[PDB]
Formats: C-alpha cells, structure tokens, sequence
C-alpha cells in the first residue's frame, strides 16, 4: 500500500552488521559475540502455505517461481503472471497462466517457451502485453526482423507493413498492398486503390524448371489477373473508362465483365456500356437498357433476331 | 512398430497421423534423436500418395516445401541432441565434435524460425565453454559477447560472468588447425558462420559430416534447364576448374552479395573428369518430383558416404563406427538388405517371445 | 411465475377438516362451521355468497352440519345435520330468467349469482330423523346422474333417498323421499358409486371404517363386495375402468376389478415402506399417496411398478392431497404450511410446478371447479387460493411489480422505491409515471407517486368491473358496458367510444407512449393513437386466424402502434399455451412461434419501451421482442466467487426479432434464482426484478429493480452513444437473419471494439475467417490474430480447426472443445485441455480416445511441477513419462541432489529407481565420465548393454578379450536364432559389438579373425580395408553390394583395374 518508502528493519542498538546470509544478518555485539537479526524483507520466504505476507516477500525479492507455490487470491496470481512476463520468464508464465483461464495465451506462449535471445523474447512479450512500438523495435534489433512485418499485417496496419517491407522483404511489397486495396474497396476509396493494384503486379519468377517453379508462376499469374481486375473495376468506379475497357476486353471471365459493365452508364460513357452489355452474357437486359437509356437502335438491330 | 506396420501397408493417412503424433511427442519430451528420426521419415513419406489418386501440381509443391521443412527440422534436432545432453547432463562428450556441432547449430539457427525446444542460450553456452576449453579465444570472446544478449538458467549467470571476464585476457588468436574451411572459396572460415551456415566470402552452405559435423571437400551445384541425371555418370565414364569464373561471379567486389548464388553447370562441364569426382544426391521425399543436387569432390583422401534412407553425408569410417550402435544410420536408423516381410514377421516373433516371459 | 391470491373469509364458528365440498363444473364451494354452526357457500374465487344457519323448525338448539354434498349437475347442496334432520339448499337458476348473453364478464356473472343465491331456500325432508333413527347424518352421496341419494347415520343406518324435480310457477323445486331402511355394522365413513356404463343404476359401496366394505344395489340387500383380513382405512374408486383400491391402516394396498354384481378380484397387491394416510387419483390408472412422510409414492396399475417422488426440502410432512385432472396438478399440503403444486409434462414424468408458503397447519386441501385451491388450515381457518400471473408493469420511468396478494413494489431506475398495499386484493396494475392505478375487480383505485418524499397520494377510485383498463398521463381508459371511456385523473370525461354487442366487449387494453390496443372477447383487434383531446382510431376491427378453444389472454403493442404480441390460452379452464403470436397490422400478417420445441412454457411477453423525451429510437429497436419462459485450476473460481455469493424451475429470457418475413430467434439468456421476474424491456437493458443480497423472496421490502445488459450488448456500459447502439442493433439483426455482409457494413462505422468481438463471435458461429481477421485486428489482439494465421498456415484444408482456434481466442472454450470433437482433432483437444489447467480431463481424454498422447501429458505435468518446484512429484512424473534416462538425472544434477541419486543407484524412490534399466545405463555412462571404468562395467552388466560392455572390455589394458568373445558369440547365437525362426516360418542380423573385437585383431595382425568379425559385425568399409591386406579380392565382392552403397562398388571397380 505504498510505492515510495523503502521498508526498514530496526536493528537493535549497539550493533555493527558484518554479513548477510539467507535473509538474516549477523550483527556483532559490543562484546564481540555474533547475534542473528532476521530481515523483514525475507520474512516467511521459506513457507509454502497460503499466507499473503510470504507471497509478497517472495514477490518483491524476485522469488517468482518460489512464490508460485504460495498464492492466496486470484489477483495475486494475476500480479505474478504479469511480473513473470515482465521478467522474461516464459516457462513460469505458462505455469501461472494455466491457472488463469487463458488457454489461447498459454498455447501461444508454448510456441515461445524455448527462445532465449532477449531481444526477440522481449519483442514477443511486448506484443503479448500490447506494446506494439516497443515490440517492433525489439524485433528489428533481434535476429528475426520479419516478425516486425508479421505483427503489422496481422493487425492490418498496411501503411507500416509496407514501410517495413521496403527494406526487409522486397518481394512482399505487392501482396501486402493488394489486400490493402481489397480493404479499400470496402471503404469506398478507390483512388489510392489504383496505385495499390498497379504496384501489386509481380515480376515473373525465373529459375530451374520444375513443379515448384510452375506453381509459383501460376500463383504470380493469378495475382496479376486479380490485380488488373481490381484496377479496372476501380477505374470504372472512379471514371477512368477507356483505360479499364481494354483490360476488360482482353480477359475472358464472364462474371468480371458483368460486374464491370454495370457502372459505365452512370458516367455517361454509354459506348463502352453498349459494347459490354452484349458480351455480358445476356441480351434481354441489354436491349432493355438500350431502349430505356442508350436509345441506340443500330446496335439493337443486330440483337433483334435473338 | 505400429508405424512400421502402417508404412508396410502403404495407407498414407494413418501413417501420416501416427508419424506426426510421434514426432510431436518426441519434441515435447526432448527426445531429439527420436524427433529427428520421426521428422526425417515424415519428410520421406510426404511424397507417398495413394495410387488411385493423381495429386495436383500445387499440392505437390506444397508437400515438397513441407518435406524440406521437415528435413531442416530433423537436421537441427539431431545436431541439438548432443549439445543439450552436454549442457544439461554430466555425461561424457567429445570436444572437437561438440565444437563443430555448435558452429553448425549457430550457423543454421538464425536462418529461419528456430524449432520448438531448440534454445539459443544452451547452444551459445556450449560453444563458449568448448571454445574456451579448446583455446579458441577469439571465437570464445565473440560467442561470449553474443551470449551476453540471451537468457541463461538461474544457476548459470554467475559462472558465465566469471568465464566471460576471464576470457577477456589471453592473446586474441585462434588456432588454424580447428577452423572450418570453405573449399568453394579456398579460404578458412575465420569468422562465425552467418544465418544458414554460409561462407563469408561465398555464401554457400558448407557440406559438413553428420556425426561429428566436420567439413567435407565437396562443392554444391545445380544443373541448368537442359540436363538430366542418368546420362551424366555414363558420359563421365565414357569421357583448370571450370567453376573458377563462376567463383569470380561470387566474391568479386560490386557483385550482388545479398543472397547466395548457386554454381551452374551445363553438359560441357559434365565431361572429361574422374568418375567418382561427382556425388549425386536425390532428395528422398518419396515420389515427389524434386531435381537432384550435385557435388564436386575436391579431394580424395577423405571418404564420404550417403545413407540410402537419408542421402546425408557422413564420414565413412565414422559412419561405420556409428552403425554398430544397433540402429544403423544415426539419423535414419536405416539398415541395408532388409525385407519388409521378414522385418514384419520379426515384430510378431518378438511379441511371441515377450509373451512367453 | 405465478402467485396465489388468498381470500380468508372469517366465520364466527370453527372450521371442519373433511366437511368442504366443491362442485365439479359450476364454480361453487361450501363448507361447515360449528359454534355457531352454519354453512358458508362461496364462489370459486373465494368471495362469500351466502351463509345458512340451523335447519328450519329448530326449537332454539343450533345443529352442527355433519355432512355436505353437491349435486353433480344442479347447483344444489344437501346438508345432513347432527340432530337427524336433512336439508336441501337450492338457489333459483340464473338461466330461468331467460335474459340476454351480456354476462361476458366474471364480475357480472358473480353479481347475478349472488343476487340469485340471496333468495335461496333451505327445504326440510320430512321424517329424516325417523329414517336415521334420531341419529346424526354421518355421510351422504349423490349418484353419478344425481338422481339417487345415499345417507348414512351414526345409529348404523343407511337410507336411500329419491330426488323429485317438480316445476313451479317461477322456479323448479326438489323433494327428497325416503325409500329403504338398511342396517349397517358401523356408521359408514365413505359412500362411493359405481356406474353401469363408462362415460342411473343402483351400485354403491359403503366403508364404515372397520373390516367391512358393503356393496348395495337395487336388490335392497347389503351384500359385501370385498372383505379383507384387516380393518379398512379407505377405498379409492375409478369409474371408467371400474377399478377399486382398498387401503388398510397397516400400509397395505389391494387392487380389485369390480364386476357387474359389484365383486372384486385381486390383481395388484402391495405394501408401503398422527397424520392419517391419504390417497387420491393422480392420473387414470396412476395412484399417488403419502403416509405423512417427506416422500410421495406413485403407483402404476398397468405395470405394477411403484416409484417415489422426492421432495428436495426435508422436515416436510404431507397432511392432505387433492388432484385436478383437467390440467394434471397435484396440490401437496404440509403441516408446516407449504403448498407444492405439481404439473404433468411414472414419477419421472411429473415435476414440481410451483411452491407456496401459507405457513399454517393445513388440515385439508380441496379443489373447486375452476382450479382454485380451498384450504382448511389452523383448525378454524378457511383460505381460498386463486392462481394469478405476476401482474408487473413498466412505463419507461419506473416499474410496478406485484409480489404478493396485494403488495406492489414501485421502483425507478433513479433510486426511488416505495411499497403499495391495496385495501383489497390486486388483479391489475397500470403505471404511467407518476400515475399508478390498481384494479381489484369491483373498483379501480388510482394514486400518484411522490418521488421526492417517497410518498403515495391517493387521488380517487372508479367503481367499474372492467377487466381491461389503462391509466395514462392525460387520463384513465376503462370499459363500462359495451363502450370504453377515457377520462382524466379528476373524473373529467374526455372521450368515449361505443361498440355493438356483435363487436364484443373489450377484454384486453394496452397503452404505451401514445398508442392503444383493444382486444375484445371474440378476437376483434383495434389499434388507435391517443392524443391530448381525442382517440384517433387507426382502421376498423380486424379478425385474426390461429392455424380446444383459443382465447387471447394478453396483448402488447410496440412504440409505433404497428406490431402486436399476443398471448393466448386454451380451453375454458384457461390452460396456458406455448405459442407467441406476432401480428403486423400495417401489412396485416400473422406469424407465430412455438415454445413447445424448447420444452418451455411462457409467462409474459414484452416489447421494447423507449424512455420519455427520447425520440432517437429506430424501428429495429421497436421490432425487438422479449419474453419470459420457464421449463489443477485452484486460482480460477475465486474471481467469480463474489458473483457466486451475490447469488445468495429455470428462467429463460428469450428475445426475438419480429420481422415481416417471420419470427427469427435472436438470443436466449438463463437467469438465476434471485432474479424473480422480468418487468419489461428498456433497450439495451433487461429489467429483471430481483431480491437483494442474502434476502428473502417473501419479504416485501427485499426487492430491487436489477438491470443486466443484453448478451448482444457486451462491453457497452456507458449507455450514452446512440449511433454506436443503433449500429450494433442493426448488426445483431443482420446476424440473426444471416445477412453477415450487412452486419459487417453496420459494424464498419463502429469504432467500439465490442462490435468487432461480436462480429468475431458471429464469424465463429457462421464459419467466416477473412472477416474474422479484421475483427481480431480491430480489437488490438495480436495473440489471436497470429494464432489464426498459424492455424491457416498449418491446416490449409481444414476450416474447423481454424474456427476452433478463433473461438478459443475469443474466450469460447466449450464451443472450441465441441468443435474439436466434431473435427476429429483429438491431439489439439488434449493440448487445449492441458492449456486450461485441467490435467484430469486431458488424462481421461488420452486414456479414452487418443491413447498416444499420454506421454506428453505426463511430461507436461512434470514440467508443471518443475516450474512449481515440487520436485517430489516432478521426479515421479518424469519417470511416468518414460523419460527417466534424460530428465530425472537432469532434475537430480541441477538441484545438486547427487548424493541421493548415488544412494538410489548403489544397488518410494528405492522401490522403483534401482531396478530401472535406463537409470542403470545412465549411471554407467556417468561413471565412465568419472573414469570409474570398473563401476561403469558393473552397471553396464546390470543393465545388459552388450555394445558398451564389449567396448570397455576391448579398450582395457590388458583387453579382457575372452568375456568379450563370449558376449559376441552369444549375440551371434541370438541373431542366428532369429534367422532360423524366420526360415522355419518360411544372412542373420549383424552384431555391432563384434566390430570392437575385430579392431583388437586389427591391432594384433590377426587379419583373418579381424575380417571374420568385421563381416559378422556388418563392417563392409573395414572389410574392404582388411581384404586389401594379403591378396584376396573376391571377399571385397559380396560385401559392398550387401550394403547397397553405390560409392563402395564404384571405388572397388576403380581399384580392381
Ligand atoms: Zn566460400
Ligand atoms: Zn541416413
């Protein structure tokens, strides 16, 4: 119930202590005899019964594993757990948190119970406690800086993730942006989504021809197709019609061109809408939009027999 | 023996489940030799599909990557078994072998995520103590200043403080007899290996043995896009170093040294050499299509062998000496001349004999 | 939840135990009193109708009414007095007036019944004392059709009486004429009747309390039916199956089948393991009885199996029993004063519906026609208990909850609280703060609530008998005749509207905010808006269709006056129904939801009640509906022990989202025993009325208006923001209807992470993952995010494990373990069981389902004890994990307990450790480290490690070659045994230790022996190098190819040249 006064043990008068040992100090009498004076700091630290004073005395002296034997209230268990994490003792932290109903925390701590480097362990502990900046700094100073990326992407702080990826993982810059662009498609923001999709294009990997290279090539191709699809759709969303229509016509996916064809009427660019409606896979709705909005009978004359 | 029973009758699903459970049990119980054995066999089986099913290419690539990950885990656990035994047990040990094992673990522990129950503190303490004992004083103080930045058990800090304060004396000079040598660069590895156990001048991972982890006179390379494996040996049989220019493409100043550049050979190089000068390693992940790796043999006075169940490199005399332990290859427990039927009846006979007593 | 309103009409005399008679169909009840002796005739609800004094012609002596009986069809009573006289009490029939059908209300029927009973007549049967021989009439009994009467006197006489219903000028009178004069052995305790056909014949049984059960028929002879060896206690008869049960004073029961000539054949004989024993018919063919003990006993005649119905409360002793077959209810009365009502869904099929505490010695329990419970208690106390629902009301400011017959607690959320005790009973409560109004049938009293001084100032009463009424801020709306009138608090008539008799009489009236719903008795519904001056009706009456007879009991209207929730009852007995009815008047659509699928019966249904001067309420909050229904981890529990001490049939508060597409089940919430009832819904807070800490439910003061947050409103305790609250409402609605994309859109505008954890839980319950990643990333929980990412990486083909990981991260443990049981992943389930501090569950799961992860359980327990520094268990659990070769030696060496290990290995720990082979081999290796070669050899021999023994023996100076050769040859013989067994079942196994021996010969020039032992050992590489020695090259062949080592064959091909 205090945080500024040190605890004090009143030595009996006329004593000159000479040696502290096991929490007790031998003080020399004026006659030369040695008498043992016990410190109240080490009071009951060899007791394994549910006594609060013994737990606090062990807790203050960093007897954390020993103090795990003596716990009286769940709040004291919480204090011991947070201090054990604070002292970078994950092996004791798992044992304490097994009795605090946090199975996810225990399972994630069991993945890091074997690491010993203090920078990396410090970063993991800071991430667990919720200090993201300190965790990022510790991970960057450690031997595995890529963790500093993984915390950002899992928290989807895409700006910081892309900032880190510019020097850590040059090949991860597109993918991190791409998901960002998808998230941008949820927010109604498409202007920067164009840049994100454009930077999402991945250069073709080259190397020894095998199944692994072929699979990586196919994944790169699929990522490029998704990026160009998103870029064209966002271009149609904002008003960049002519640039997007070339990419729309180059592809062959019916659903993609169907989704792209809807927004062309709103920007009064009805020529590209007319071109896309007939190849959208349906002719009835295309002719309905023709006779109601476009009023271009020359194109509908070809669709009359169908 | 139920795992061997499953593997005898193919059945990849239950064999996978059993082998993964056994590997996890060995890792959680710190049975590092058992964990290495289970993980290398898991990597071996990860390309054993059912005959009725034709796997897709994406699944093939994913299982190839998982097999390589399991191979790396098995290598790390097998290396770490002896170091953990030395650190935590008062057991007899070799000094130079443990020193080279510690160097290999330091090299290959920073490359990727370290596997569970492989600690940096224990391996750093082992390397520091052995280097101090073997008078690798410069190496000892380097690994001690690295050891300052890890966590040690509660009954180790005082001793490590005393050791690192005492090691700051003595001349800073390491012995030239117990330093790793890179045959690719023809230079001694005076500095500690980086992440992945790579030469400072060439970035190529050295080909150590796998019982005492001493380097071997082999150089790793991969063929180009227009070569196979069968014809190479026969061409060499039918009938100064061509890679030196490639060497000039590695350690030359101004060249990109961010990532390791493999040596590349074509059909012109694979000719006019000695028959045994080339070692062909076919990584055994089962039926998965994986290109073979090749190794040039620099010297002939050292005998190197490959286990047919692992294709790892061992010193032939040391491999023969280790094979007498009653298991075979220390990593694989592989014994040649074994039939599945005879070994499958052996467990039944052993069950009969055990039930008798 | 229900409560028994109690009416206790006192009488100047003393009540009798068994002299209470209740009509079967008409709501009538009569009971006798002595000194002054009379009879009190009352209706079912308990109001006194009439009292009848001494029989006519009495010469100044008051005569005790000794027996009473009701006519089965006529509203006619027969009373046998104590002086031998017999009287018939008859009131003029209501239907004889031939008036209109305007008696649709209970109060008007009660009034006409009372005015008919006022002019009732007590007629004397002539010569009754002559037929009973001047003896007190002990018993009487009508026939099933009510045409014949049987009377039994105390002078051992039984007389048959004929009933003649003669018509008169204004009414129908009755004459009772004696026919026979039958002698009995003893005065008859009970007279029972047997019908000829199951559904006018003479078939009666007389039990006189002795050893005789005498039958009687039209033959005018008292021939016995069944006579047992003991004196009879009682007889219980079933008319439909003609099944008789005779019970004796010594806990013996016999079952007889009555024939046409009233003769019984025994088929079920049984024995049961101061209050006289009571026995009543629990069900057709099922008999319930109690012997004054704490347990009921239920007997099935069809199967013969007897079961015991247990009462959880000790010290209770049953005093009387009765049953109501229409709804299947038993009313257990106890000596203490506890009434327990049991309702049917043989002992396992019954359940305790409710418990009531009258608190006095219950002499007898009787049941009237309508289900009311008459009680004779305290010797001279009569109490009629009528079951009524808990009349609770909420307006938006304060809640008025009925808790007893008349006590009402009026409490607001601001802290104001007060108690109301009406002069009469309480039947209806209406609150519109500070206006309060109570309806007790005859009159409605309206008062105010003085919040500052916690006072209640009475304004006035209106003398109206309307079951439907509602007080508002502007005035009170009450029915009077076929019309409804809306006035002020000072009886100023504001408005009135009239309805035809074809449109019915309003029975339900519900007002809230500025909307009113009126429901008549014939399913006619009208919605209207109240104003400052007029009542604007919105449309005409609308019939409603319900896909015995359905009568709507309650109606609630939302704040828009657009959708109505409806509670209906079944049958004339008002049996509660398990259906909620939702009607959309604007779209004119009828939907319903059945509570029978959940094994629950509802009590009340409530719409959301917006607070006054709060117009920021959306329609999604208006459509929300709420209803009340009724059907190793040592530092864990202490966190919630404060709630567990705050704790000092199950309750289900269930909320729906009323949609025009139907009723969608939104959420469900269990309650606790101290939360008695739900008084209303005030978004986003439930308003459960609860008792205080360590309180008593029967105490009037011990009540608090508790407010618990909705289960969909976790983490929102400010209750101030509006946009966040309504967006969360929309998220919950779109989650319940399954439109998860719209839920994502609604929570996208929410900056509160509570909406994000709600969406994450929705993703758990809906199998969504990429949205759940955003959910985890928005709440700043990187632990669950990285757990989900690693789950996706490790299991790319299984979404169930990823869902379980997410649920575990969201503190959903039971859902996660159920999911992992579904997903086959038993290893991950064991890991989760360990991670929650339950090692016993992990042990059970390992030994039951997956018997391959028990070593990890043992090892994890050993590590747990090692971190706990309880090494005494850590060592034994490291041994149990079969890792005693690496860990127990480590746990001894690290703790500097090496001397104990030395003492253990020198040969609970001494019983197991010294004989363990792995420990012996470890100690041999350790001693070999200490250069103690001989001790190492001894321990290797004790551990049977041939390789190490041969190595040491061959490495010694001098080399002990003889014993090494002996061991090598023994192992060769074992290998040859294995190979010979293999061949008999149809190059043996090499012996590695032999290698060492060859090395010795390799240092002694014994080339042939070295080659032989190399080949026996399997040393092909050394075989080549020893074959190179003299001249032999064929031995180099057949060695390399056995190893399948390509390099060896290559090198030999090179060397042959
Ligand atoms: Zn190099
Ligand atoms: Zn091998």
């Amino acid at each position: 119930d205090s945080s500024e006064d040190n605890l004090y043990t009143p030595l009996p008068p006329g004593y000159t202590p000479v040696t502290l040992f096991r929490g007790t100090v031998v003080c020399q009498t004026p006659n030369g005899t040695l008498e043992t004076v016990p410190l109240q700091t080490h009071n009951n630290i060899f007791l394994r019964t549910p006594n609060a004073e013994a737990f606090y005395n062990n807790f203050s002296l960093n007897r954390l594993r020993w103090s795990s034997n003596n716990i009286t209230s769940p709040q004291e268990a919480e204090d011991l757990a947070v201090k054990s994490l604070h002292m970078l003792d994950v092996e004791l932290a798992i044992r304490v948190y097994r009795q605090l109903s946090q199975p996810s925390l225990v399972l994630c701590l069991e993945k890091i119970r074997h690491i010993h480097e203090k920078n990396l362990l410090l970063g993991h502990v800071s991430m667990i406690m919720g200090y993201m900046k300190d965790a990022q700094n510790f991970f960057l100073r450690s031997s595995q800086p890529l963790r500093a990326l993984e915390m950002r992407r899992d928290m989807m702080q895409w700006e910081r993730a892309l900032t880190l990826a510019e020097q850590l993982a040059p090949e991860e810059v597109p993918i991190i942006s791409r998901d960002y662009a998808q998230h941008l498609e949820y927010r109604g923001v498409y202007a920067k989504a164009l840049e994100m999709y454009q930077k999402g294009l991945r250069q073709l990997p080259t190397g020894h021809a095998s199944t692994e290279l072929s699979v990586t090539v196919q994944e790169v191709e699929r990522h490029n197709e998704q990026c160009r699809q998103g870029a064209a759709r966002s271009q149609i969303r904002i008003g960049n019609i002519a640039d997007a229509m070339k990419t729309v016509k180059e592809s062959s996916e019916v659903s993609f061109v169907k989704e792209c064809a809807k927004l062309c009427e709103e920007n009064q660019k009805h020529e590209e809408a007319a071109q896309l409606y007939e190849k959208a896979g349906d002719i009835e709705r295309a002719a309905t939009i023709y006779i109601e909005r476009c009023k271009n009978l020359k194109a509908a004359e070809r669709l009359l027999p169908f | 023996e139920a795992l061997e029973a499953f593997r005898a009758a193919k059945w990849p699903k239950e064999a996978m489940r059993l082998m993964e459970t056994l590997a996890t049990n060995s890792v959680t119980c710190r049975k590092f030799r058992d964990a290495a054995f289970y993980y290398i066999h898991l990597a071996e089986e990860y390309g054993r599909f059912e005959e009725t099913e034709k796997p897709t290419d994406v699944e093939k690539a994913a299982r190839i990557r998982r097999s390589k990950e399991c191979v790396r885990r098995a290598d790390i656990y097998y290396a770490f078994s002896g170091v953990y035994a030395h650190t935590t047990q008062p057991l007899p040990y070799n000094e130079l072998s443990l020193f080279r094992t510690a160097k290999y673990l330091f090299g290959m522990c920073a490359e990727s995520a370290i596997p569970i129950n492989v600690g940096k503190g224990a391996i750093l303490y082992t390397l520091s103590r052995i280097a101090n004992r073997l008078e690798m004083v410069r190496t000892a103080r380097a690994v001690f200043e690295k050891l300052q930045g890890v966590i040690l058990p509660v009954s180790m800090m005082e001793q490590v403080d005393i050791e690192t304060l005492l090691v700051r004396s003595k001349p800073v000079k390491d012995r030239d007899e117990l330093l790793d040598r890179c045959f690719r660069c023809n230079q001694l590895i005076a500095q500690l290996p980086m992440a992945g156990d790579r030469c400072p001048n060439c970035f190529h991972p050295c080909v150590r043995s796998f019982v005492n982890f001493e380097c071997l006179p082999l150089v790793e390379f991969v063929l180009a896009d227009e070569l196979t494996d069968e014809e190479a040996e026969r061409i060499i049989v039918s009938g100064n170093d061509p890679f030196f220019t490639q060497l000039q493409y590695v350690l030359r100043p101004g060249r990109p040294t961010a990532t390791y550049q493999p040596f590349v050979a074509s059909a012109d190089i694979l000719k006019g050499f000695r028959r045994d000068e080339v070692f062909i390693v076919r990584p055994r992940y089962g039926t998965l299509p994986v290109p073979n790796r090749y190794y040039r043999l620099m010297r002939s006075d050292v005998s190197v062998c490959l286990c047919n169940g692992c294709q790892h490199f061992f010193i032939a005399e040391d491999y023969e000496a280790e094979c007498m332990r009653g298991s075979g290859c220390p990593l694989c427990r592989y014994r040649p001349g074994k039939q599945v039927s005879r070994s499958m009846k052996q467990i039944l006979f052993d069950m009969e004999t055990a039930a008798a007593a | 939840m229900s409560l028994f309103v109690v009416n206790a009409p006192g009488h100047e005399g003393q009540l009798k135990e068994q002299l209470i008679v209740a009509h079967k169909r008409r709501p009538l009840l009569a009971t006798a009193w002595v000194n002054p002796p009379s009879v009190l005739i009352t209706n079912s609800e308990g109001e006194v109708l009439t009292q009848v004094a001494d029989p006519p012609g009495s010469t100044g002596r008051t005569h005790q009414p000794t027996a009473l009986t009701w006519h089965p069809n006529e509203e006619l009573l027969v009373i046998g007095w104590s002086n031998g006289e017999m009287s018939l009490w008859s009131m003029p029939s209501v239907s004889s007036l031939a008036l209109g059908e305007d008696y649709t209300t209970a109060a008007a029927r009660s009034a006409v019944q009372l005015i008919a009973a006022k002019a009732a007549t007590q007629s004397s049967a002539e010569g009754a004392t002559r037929e009973h021989a001047s003896g007190a009439v002990v018993a009487s009994e009508w026939s099933t059709r009510g045409l014949y009467l049987v009377s039994a006197s105390q002078q051992r006489h039984v007389v048959m009486w004929m009933l003649e219903k003669i018509p008169a000028e204004t009414s129908v009178t009755f004459k009772l004429k004696p026919l026979w004069s039958v002698q009995s052995r003893e005065p008859v305790a009970r007279i029972i009747h047997v019908p000829s056909k199951a559904s006018d014949d003479i078939s009666f049984l007389l039990a006189d309390g002795g050893t005789s059960v005498t039958a009687i028929n039209e033959d005018q002879q008292l021939f016995p039916c069944v006579t047992q060896q003991e004196q009879i206690a009682s007889v219980l008869y079933d008319a439909a199956t003609r099944t008789l049960v005779t019970l004796t004073t010594t806990s013996m029961i016999e079952v007889y089948a009555v024939g046409e000539d009233i003769k019984g054949t025994s088929t079920l004989r049984r024995k049961l393991s101061r209050i006289a024993m009571s026995m009543v018919w629990a069900s057709p063919g099922v008999v319930a009885f109690g012997s004054g003990d704490d347990r009921l006993r239920i007997l099935d005649l069809s199967s013969g199996s007897l079961d015991v119905l247990l009462l959880p409360q000790p010290d209770l002793h049953v005093s009387s029993l009765a049953t109501f077959a229409a709804k299947g209810t038993m009313i257990v009365g106890t000596v203490e004063g506890f009434l327990v009502v049991f309702q049917h869904h043989e002992a396992s099929q019954w359940e305790a519906m409710t418990v009531h505490q009258v608190g006095k010695c219950v002499d007898r329990v009787v049941l009237t026609a309508l289900g009311d419970v008459a009680l004779c208690c305290g010797g001279s106390e009569l109490q009629v208990l009528h079951e009524i629902i808990r009349k609770r009301a909420w307006d938006g400011v304060a809640a008025a909850t009925q808790i007893s017959s008349d006590m009402v607690v009026i409490e607001s959320i601001t802290g104001c609280q007060c108690l109301l005790q009406n002069k009469g009973n309480v039947h209806g409560v209406s609150i519109a703060f500070p206006n309060i109004a109570l309806w007790n049938g005859s009159q409605i009293d309206f008062y105010m609530i003085d919040e500052a001084t916690s006072e209640i100032t009475f304004i006035n009463f209106v003398l109206t008998t309307s079951p439907a009424f509602a007080i508002h801020r502007e005035g009170l709306i009450y029915v009077k005749g076929n019309r409804i009138v809306f006035e002020t608090m000072q009886l100023a008539p504001i408005a009135q509207m009239t309805f035809t008799e074809s449109e019915g009489v309003p029975v339900i009236m519900d007002i809230m905010n500025d909307y009113l719903v009126v429901v008549s008795s014939k399913n006619y519904l009208r919605l209207a808006r109240i104003s400052t001056r007029d009542l604007q009706q919105l449309g005409p009456a609308r019939p409603l269709t319900f896909p015995l007879e359905v009568s709507v009991s309650g109606a609630r209207v939302n704040a828009q006056g657009r959708r109505v929730a409806l509670m209906s009852t079944l049958g004339p007995l008002a049996l509660p129904d398990t259906r909620i009815w939702v009607y959309d008047s604007d779209t004119d659509k009828m939907s319903f939801f059945d509570f029978g699928s959940r094994n629950e019966i509802p009590n009340s249904v409530y719409w959301n009640t917006p607070e006054p001067n709060t117009t920021t309420v959306g329609e999604f909050e208006y459509i929300l509906l709420a209803c009340e229904t009724y059907q190793e981890n040592y530092a864990e529990k202490k966190a919630e022990l404060e709630d567990a001490r705050r704790e000092s049939r199950p309750h289900n508060i269930v909320t729906f989202f009323a949609t025009h597409d139907g009723l969608v089940l939104q959420n469900f919430a269990p309650l606790r025993r101290y939360q008695i009832c739900l008084v209303g819904l005030t978004i986003p807070d439930f308003l459960l009325a609860s008792v205080k800490i360590n309180g008593d439910p029967n105490n009037a003061e011990d009540y608090v208006i508790e407010q618990k947050r909705l289960r969909d409103f976790e983490g929102l305790k400010s209750d101030k923001d509006v946009a966040v609250r309504e967006a969360l409402m929309k998220f919950s609605y779109y989650a319940t209807i399954g439109n998860m994309d719209e839920a994502y859109r609604c929570v996208k505008s929410i900056k509160n992470p509570a909406a994000w954890q709600g969406l994450a839980r929705l993703c758990v319950t809906s199998g969504r993952l990429d949205v759940a990643a955003v959910c985890l990333a928005t709440m700043e929980d990187c632990v669950a995010a990285r757990a989900l990412r690693e789950a996706k990486e490790d299991y790319p083909d299984d979404q169930d494990v990823q869902l379980a990981t997410l649920a575990l991260g969201l503190s959903m443990t039971e859902e996660a373990v159920e999911l992992l049981r579904k997903s086959k992943r038993y290893d991950l389930l064991t890991d989760v069981y360990m991670a929650c501090g339950k090692f016993e569950h992990a042990q059970r799961h390992s030994e039951r389902f997956d018997r391959a992860r028990i070593r990890p359980v043992a090892y994890k327990y050993a590590q747990f004890m090692e971190s706990l520094q309880n090494m005494d268990a850590a060592i034994m659990w490291y041994y149990n994990a079969k890792c005693a070769s690496t860990d127990v030696p480590r746990i001894f060496f690290q703790t500097n307990r090496m001397h104990e290990l030395r003492q253990l290995m020198m040969i609970t720990f001494a019983t197991i450790f010294p004989q363990n082979r792995e420990l012996l081999l470890w100690w041999a290796q350790h001693s070999e480290r200490r250069h103690n070669v001989q001790e190492a050899l001894r321990f290797y021999n004790a551990g049977e490690d041939v390789y190490n023994i041969v190595r040491i023996l061959c490495s010694l100076t001098p080399p002990k070659l003889d014993s090494a050769l002996q061991l090598v040859n023994k192992e060769m013989d074992k290998a040859k045994m294995r190979f010979q067994q293999q061949q008999a079942f149809a190059e043996p196994d090499p012996v590695g230790s032999a290698y060492f021996v060859a090395q010795l010969y390799e240092r002694q020039g014994d080339d042939q022996l070295a080659l032989q032992y190399y080949q026996a050992a399997g040393a092909y590489r050394s075989g080549v190098r020893v074959a190179w020695k003299m001249e032999q090259y064929g031995v180099v062949a057949n060695l390399a190819m056995k190893s399948s080592d390509e390099r060896l064959m290559l090198e030999t091909a090179m060397a042959l040249e």
